[PDB]
RNA sequence: GCAGUCAAGCGUUCAUAGCGACAUUGCUCGGCUCUUCCUAUCAUACCGAAGCAGAAUUCGGUAA
RNA sequence: AACGAGAUUCCCACUGUCCCUAUCUA
RNA sequence: AGAACUGGCGAUGCGGGAUGAACCGAACGUAGAGUUAAGGUGCCGGAAUACACGCUCAUCAGACACCACAAAAGGUGUUAGUUCAUCUAGACAGCCGGACGGUGGCCAUGGAAGUCGGAAUCCGCUAAGGAGUGUGUAACAACUCACCGGCCGAAUGAACUA
């Protein structure tokens, strides 16, 4: 769901029971995963997010309005490097993600930080409060 | 999912290799002949440096 | 089949007629002609599109 | 297709003998009830 | 829940139901033991078998349960509307049956497993399993009536339309065929047959349409001369926050007296009495004058065979229901035409470009030829973009030859200084 | 693991033979169905993608290829093959009557030792106006289904410290079993090139004896390694040529270089002869003779039909890190040096 | 999806071209399907078959014949009752364990000369034959006459069961 | 399951020496990991029935 | 109330314990 | 499960039952010849791909055995029967036609005319037609068969048993 156009392979650079920081002006500022939704299946494999990728995820510091729910959230910033077809291996900083709901719309207003090109493109909404790309 | 053996994507497999599928291979293949027979011209000549 | 013959039906709207010598060839070709037609994973109560053999017959009457 | 499992028409000596006391055990009921 | 209810799970009539529980439960459990086992795992395969179809008719029956709407508890125009259509009280006894035997199914499965854990025969604990789903099958033909009942009750309801009654409504009244069916059918995209006798229509039709940007919604009606099929109708009034538009035939059709719509129109009164009314017609004329006497009503005079009049009574009954610096434009675009789709004579879109040029996902388009240029020679641009280690484009400019003269002056006052020795 | 690839054991030799050929029909021209050269190397190419429907549609794309060194192929024989309800069988080979160097020592272990008296009554047997040749050459139009020709490779134009050229069989995939024999006979001696065999945007499938492991340890231990592999649509993205200069030239690039990276490859020379760039990765190693049939069948998808057009080749140190070209960008960038002046 | 969207749209577009004759044609095929099943159908489906196909012959019959007719004119592993001094009883029964589980208190009881049957508790064990220990021990094998307790309402106050309980569920009993 | 209602016939003649099928009516030691196999298949493939408008689904068939 | 290498739980930091292994040396 | 009596094995080789504790045959010195027992005679395998009358086609037939277990049955497989039925006053099948008026019988109810349902279910007229066998319409109509009758000309029908 949300999800524009086909999805291509990036590198997993994280799984669950990874925190990575929160990027919108919603309220919180950092996420646990607790689940990847549309991962693989292994023996033994933890589900491994990826930039881009909608997770299921907690929050565990910022406003408790935020709290008491799980909800989806859509990483921005991955750190891990990852491949463009335009040459390049890049990685950022820092994890970070935004929560949504199901639909792929944004809850915040603006989204700090530069956000990925893969993700921006995949996501419209994420786009629509970006206020950094790449 | 349909599977690779699965038998109506063998015949929409067949509609595509009856139209542009097969004429492109059928084209390249005529320019890969010629080629091959200007390569005999070529070595010919090669032979009348030495017949020269 | 070889020796079934096709013509469309003048004056008359939406018809097919199939015409030969075998009953084999002809009938069969009919069977073919409406079973490449199938309404699929929908009604049968509610869509009535297809090819339908509404008459079985000889080419000369007497 | 794949051929399922034929059933075997060997039998076994543990079976025909088996076979034999069972038959024999009808016959002695049979024998028993045709009083009553 | 809300409106409709399509999404309900299949009522089996009660001896399938039986072939689906049942076969489930040799299917899906394991069914060889021999005798020469120990007691335990005997006592363990039959208890499991006893559970399991436990869960299998709870289950079965849970879906009914759930399935179904709770019928005093929706809305008091569902609760009266499926009152109607269903003899309540046996809609109420035969979902009291199925809760009953969910109840006698699950004492039955606790019954038979404790009962189970002491047997000391293998052919003792199939007795005694044989015992325990021959039981449930006992309790389940028992319900050959009240399932067979549920199963048209599904269909039915599965069928039945969705009325909002927090939406702007209007009930569509008169005699059965006054010429009502008309209305609905040149004023929205409803079928509803004109059929030249009394009871056509045996349920409410809906109809929607858009006015002053707004979703309404006109309910046809059967009509009142007491029937289920009647009795709908006079509900509808009652329940929905509505206006009600009863129709009547000035002329010889109908086969009805006028008399007898006033009759009826002045005996259903106390409850449209709220509604705020309107009659649309379709001593004598002093008797129209005597439905008038009603404290809210308005008559009009209209034709259905023309498509102006019947569209003013939907403008009045609509308006009814809601009291109750310079811009730059090049010339290029104010000249241009409009693009009508069914017009033999128009410009070719992009879109009837990859159809003639064939398939939507095969077709590459030519991101040149739709670009200007000074020559368009070299339209099929090539544009080198990097030479021996260094992009082109940063050294890309105009006036480079002059530029690079200006270097080459730069040379010659190099050139005799004795720089390069 | 996969239990179509056993018994997972040691090939038969360093060159594999050709399991399967491409069909046969009886009305196209006369063509070979099968290349060989020696891979080694592996690159980087960036291209500008016209695949319509992707998310890179009018976008660039970097992608690895492997070059194989294919040197012009040199045929010096024809296998005629019957048809049999045995299978096929070899009824009359022919040969060439003057051989190199190089196929004379394929039919020796020890080469130096020998008086190197290999075809000698055989060209003896030739010499007259042909009448045996003729006979064994009407042999085998009149019978043989199949017609296979004997090649072998340009060793020597290879920087290969190895002299020992390959045999192999070729068949023909032009019809009229007349015109097979007499393409042959027109062939004797003679050489092939590549690109009359290939060319671009052509789909290939790549036979290798898989990269050597060794020793290893129902997931069982043993052999891990030389094996022979048959890989499958790997699509030829440049036939190259070595007379011409600027074959690292693309449409873009178009600076004077050739695809021999500086210092060459690693563990392998250069290139100085014809070459085919595949895309993605062959089976085997560096200095490893791959033998290149062409797809078996019509494998027509967008994959197969779409044009390649090459921006620019990676031409970089890949022995060490790569960070020029040419060796003249390498002495731009650098300035000038100590033993330089 | 208004009320009939169906049946209106048969009473105004017809069913098929070709209903009735896949249909006939159907039903005149049954006759060699039903006989194509039969001597196919290998296992449970074969005995399932067999089974309602000989359950519509029965049927067939009290049809044809009705209208014919019509034409003229150490622990106990077995089932216990005990009485309600249970609270210590056992002089005589030193480590005779009897669970709570096999206890059963209602016998289905069933009336001979009126053709109804009443579920009744049990008040009091009478005579187990097999066993003068069961007597003491309240055991309810076939054969057993019990007590029945007829404050729910000619009547007979003891009843001889009929099943073994042991085997299926409850006590089925038959009064003298 | 117990008791009754039918009831094809057989009972040594045969319904009043009796047995009697399908129905029906009475109330009610556990768990970690791999290999191979079975189908009594949860999904994937193709079908049949179903108030199956579409979507979604329920039952059933072939199918390891 | 500090303790005592007492025990448990949580919060923060850390790590191949693992996701998922890879390479080198003895 | 308990007795009695009886064989066999046990202290017993050999022929056969493909194989073997109890199954069929069998009076063990060493040899020769003939004849047999049980079991057999397609080839393995010694001995008839004998002869004669039949029955069976099995989507894993059957060769098996007090004819014992799933076993009572289902089947438009096939062959024999038995008991009642029709039949050149024309059998079954087949189309062609009639298939009626009281009468839209009474309650039912918006509308139910035989065919949503509740009770009798009657008369007349015939060659024969039911207060109606299913399809059908909202209700009718129309068609259908059960009942006759017209050409058609010899067998056919039902219920059981093996």
């Amino acid at each position: 769901n949300g999800a524009q156009g086909t999805k291509f392979r990036i590198s997993l650079g994280l799984p669950v029971g990874a925190i990575m920081n929160c990027a919108d002006n919603s309220g919180a500022r950092n996420l646990y995963i607790i689940a990847v939704k549309g991962s693989g299946s292994r023996l033994n494999r933890l589900p491994a997010a990826s930039l881009g990728d909608m997770v299921m995820a907690t929050v565990k510091k910022g406003k408790p309005e935020l709290r008491k729910k799980v909800m989806p959230a859509i990483v921005v910033r991955q750190a891990k490097s990852w491949r463009r077809r335009d040459g390049v291996f890049l990685y950022f900083e820092d994890n970070a993600g935004v929560i949504a709901n199901p639909k792929g719309e944004m809850k915040g207003s603006a989204i700090t930080g530069p956000v990925g090109k893969e993700c921006a493109d995949l996501w419209p909404r994420v786009a629509s409060n970006s206020g950094v790309v790449v | 999912a349909k599977s690779l053996r699965a038998s109506s994507h063998l015949n929409a497999k067949s509609v595509k290799r009856r139209g542009v599928f097969q004429k492109a291979v059928d084209a390249r293949e005529q320019r890969i002949s010629d080629k091959l027979k200007e390569d005999l011209l070529k070595q010919k000549l090669e032979d009348l440096k030495k017949k020269e | 089949r070889d020796g079934v013959t096709i013509e469309f039906s003048t004056n008359v709207k939406d018809e097919i007629v199939l015409s030969g010598n075998s009953v084999e060839d002809v009938s069969q070709n009919a069977a073919d002609l409406q079973q490449i037609c199938r309404v699929r994973n929908k009604d049968i109560r509610k869509f009535l599109d297809g090819i339908y053999v509404s008459h079985k017959g000889f080419i000369t009457e007497d | 297709m794949r051929v399922r499992k034929r059933q075997s028409r060997r039998t076994s000596t543990k079976l025909k003998e088996g076979i034999k006391k069972k038959a024999s055990a009808h016959r002695k009921k049979e024998k028993k009830m045709a009083k009553k | 829940m809300q409106l409709s209810w399509k999404d309900i799970p299949t009522v089996a009539p009660a001896n399938d139901l039986l072939d689906i529980v049942l076969n489930r439960t040799q299917r899906k459990t394991p069914t060889v033991i021999r005798p020469g086992f120990k007691i335990t795992r005997i006592r363990a395969f039959y208890m499991r078998k006893v559970k399991y179809t436990g869960e299998g008719f709870v289950e079965k029956f849970e879906d009914i349960l759930k399935g179904f709407p709770n019928i005093n508890d929706v809305h008091p125009f569902h609760r009266d509307l499926m009152d109607t259509l269903y003899e309540k009280n046996h809609y109420k006894i035969s979902l009291a049956a199925i809760s009953r035997a969910k109840s006698l199914v699950e004492q039955v499965a606790r019954d038979y497993v404790r009962l189970l854990k002491f047997g000391q025969s293998l052919f003792q604990c199939k007795q005694l399993k044989r015992a325990a789903l021959g039981r449930m099958a006992t309790i389940v033909k028992k319900l050959r009536d009240p399932l067979a009942y549920l199963e048209q009750v599904r269909q039915h309801i599965g069928r039945l339309p969705s009325i909002d009654p927090n939406t702007r409504t209007l009930l569509i009244c008169g005699y059965p065929n006054v010429g009502k069916s008309s209305f609905l059918r040149c004023i929205t995209k409803s079928d509803v047959d004109v059929q030249p006798y009394a009871f056509t229509t045996k349920s409410l039709y809906v109809g929607h349409f858009d006015y002053k940007y707004l979703r309404f919604q006109a309910i046809d009606t059967p009509g009142i001369l007491m029937n289920n099929i009647e009795m709908q109708s006079i509900y509808a009034i009652a329940h929905l926050r509505s206006c009600v538009l009863y129709f009547m035939d000035l002329s010889e059709q109908c086969g009805f007296t006028i008399e007898a719509q006033v009759k009826l129109f002045h005996s259903i009164k106390p409850l449209f009495a709220n509604k705020s009314v309107m009659v649309v017609i379709n001593e004598r004329a002093q008797l129209l004058e005597s439905v008038k006497e009603v404290p809210g009503v308005e008559i009009m005079t209209s034709s259905c065979q023309l498509e102006e009049n019947v569209m003013e009574v939907r403008n009045k009954a609509c308006e009814k229901l809601l009291a109750s610096r310079t811009p730059f434009i090049p010339e290029s675009v104010k000249n241009l035409k409009k693009y009508d789709p069914e017009d033999p004579n128009r410009r070719k879109l992009a879109r009837d470009i990859e159809a003639e040029n064939g398939g939507a996902g095969v077709f590459n388009v030519n991101l040149k030829d739709k670009y200007l240029l000074e020559d368009d020679e070299w339209k099929n641009d090539i544009m080198p973009e990097i030479l021996d280690g260094k992009n082109v484009y940063d050294f890309l400019d105009p006036e480079i030859a002059a530029k690079l003269q200006a270097l080459e002056e730069e040379e010659e006052k190099l050139e005799n200084e004795g720089f390069y020795n | 693991g996969h239990l179509g690839f056993l018994p997972r054991k040691r090939a038969a030799s360093i060159r594999a033979r050709v399991k399967a050929f491409p069909k046969d029909d009886r009305s196209k021209p006369v063509a070979l169905t099968s290349f060989l050269g020696y891979k080694a190397g592996m690159t980087t190419i960036v291209r500008d993608l016209d695949r319509p429907g992707s998310k890179f549609h009018k976008r660039e794309v970097v992608e690895a290829v492997t070059v194989v060194d294919t040197p012009p192929v040199v045929v010096v024989g024809v296998v005629g093959y019957v048809e049999t309800p045995r299978g096929l069988r070899s009824l009359t080979t022919v040969w060439a009557e003057h051989l190199s160097d190089e196929v004379k020592r394929r039919f020796y272990k020890n080469w130096y030792k020998s008086k190197k008296k290999a075809f000698t009554k055989y060209s003896a047997k030739y010499a007259q106006d042909g009448a045996g040749i003729e006979r064994e050459l009407a042999r085998i139009k009149k019978y043989a289904s199949v017609v296979r020709v004997l090649v072998h490779t340009q060793i020597r134009k290879t920087p290969l410290a190895q002299k020992k050229a390959h045999l192999a069989e070729i068949q023909l995939n032009g019809g009229s079993i007349s015109e097979k024999v007499d393409w042959a006979r027109e062939h004797f001696e003679k050489t092939v090139a590549v690109d009359s065999v290939f060319e671009q945007n052509e789909m290939i499938d790549a036979i290798a004896v898989t990269k050597g492991h060794g020793f290893e340890g129902v997931a069982r231990a043993g052999q891990r390694g030389y094996h022979s592999r048959t890989s499958i649509n790997h699509k030829i993205y440049r036939v190259g040529k070595g007379d011409d200069e600027a074959n690292g030239a693309t449409s873009f690039d178009r600076t004077k270089k050739t695809i021999t990276p500086m210092g060459g490859f690693v563990h392998y020379g250069e290139i100085k002869n014809d070459f085919i760039m595949v895309k993605g990765c062959i089976p085997g190693n560096r200095k490893r003779i791959v033998t290149l049939r062409k797809s078996l069948y019509t494998n027509t998808s967008r994959k197969a039909l779409e044009e390649v057009s090459l921006k620019w080749i990676d031409t970089a140190s890949k022995f060490g890190k790569g960070r020029f070209q040419t060796p003249a960008e390498k002495h731009a960038f650098m300035g000038t040096l100590k033993k330089d002046l | 999806p208004q009320n009939d969207y169906i049946e209106r749209h048969i009473k105004q577009h017809g069913k098929r071209l070709d209903h009735e004759e896949r249909k006939r044609k159907r039903e005149a095929r049954e006759s060699h399907k039903i006989s194509e099943r039969a001597q196919k159908l290998t296992g449970w489906k074969g005995k399932q078959f067999a089974k309602k196909r000989y359950a519509e012959k029965v049927s067939m019959r009290k049809k044809i014949k009705a209208h014919e007719q019509s034409k003229v004119k150490r622990m106990i592993t077995k089932h216990t009752f005990v009485g309600e001094g249970f609270t210590r009883r056992p002089v005589k029964m030193e480590r005779i364990i009897r669970p709570s589980a096999l206890r059963q208190k209602k016998a289905n009881v069933t009336h001979p000369e009126l053709g109804v049957t009443v579920f009744l508790p049990i008040l009091a064990v009478k005579k187990n034959p097999q066993s003068p220990m069961y007597t003491q021990l309240g055991v309810l094998t076939k054969g057993t006459i019990i007590e029945v307790n007829v404050s729910e309402l000619v009547w007979g106050k003891y009843a001889q069961v009929t099943n073994e309980p042991d085997r299926d569920g409850c006590v089925n009993a038959v009064l003298l």
